[PDB]
């Protein structure tokens, strides 16, 4: 029983994930995704030099 | 002097190109989320960042 509990703890620490750290990373990546979305929406509008030609 | 060359428009074109380049650099820095994407951005600080990443 003692050995099984100790090895279970070891295997948990090796393979299982901490919820808090992954939550942090996921929120960070979502915020970065939104930022890149807005930046791309701006960059698509940036090349508008049609007022050179017409008037 | 009058027709064949229009120097004001040349200067304006230069400044326009420079402003566009600066805006593109800012877009790169905002989309990437990092202030140093190339070594031309900052040489002393790229190395420090890499060593610190290794240590972390």
């Amino acid at each position: 029983g003692t050995s099984a509990e100790n090895l279970t703890a070891a295997e948990s620490r090796i393979r299982d994930t901490d919820m808090a750290a992954e939550m942090m990373a996921f929120t960070k990546n979502n915020i970065l995704t939104q930022a890149a979305q807005s930046m791309l929406a701006q960059a698509n509008q940036q090349p508008q030099g049609v007022l050179q030609l017409l008037q | 002097m009058r027709i064949q060359h229009n120097i004001a428009a040349l200067n304006t074109h230069r400044n326009l190109a420079a402003n566009n380049a600066a805006a593109s650099k800012n877009l790169e820095k905002l989309s990437s989320g990092f202030k140093i994407n190339r070594a031309g951005d900052d040489a002393a600080g790229l190395a420090i960042s890499e060593k610190m990443r290794g240590q972390i």
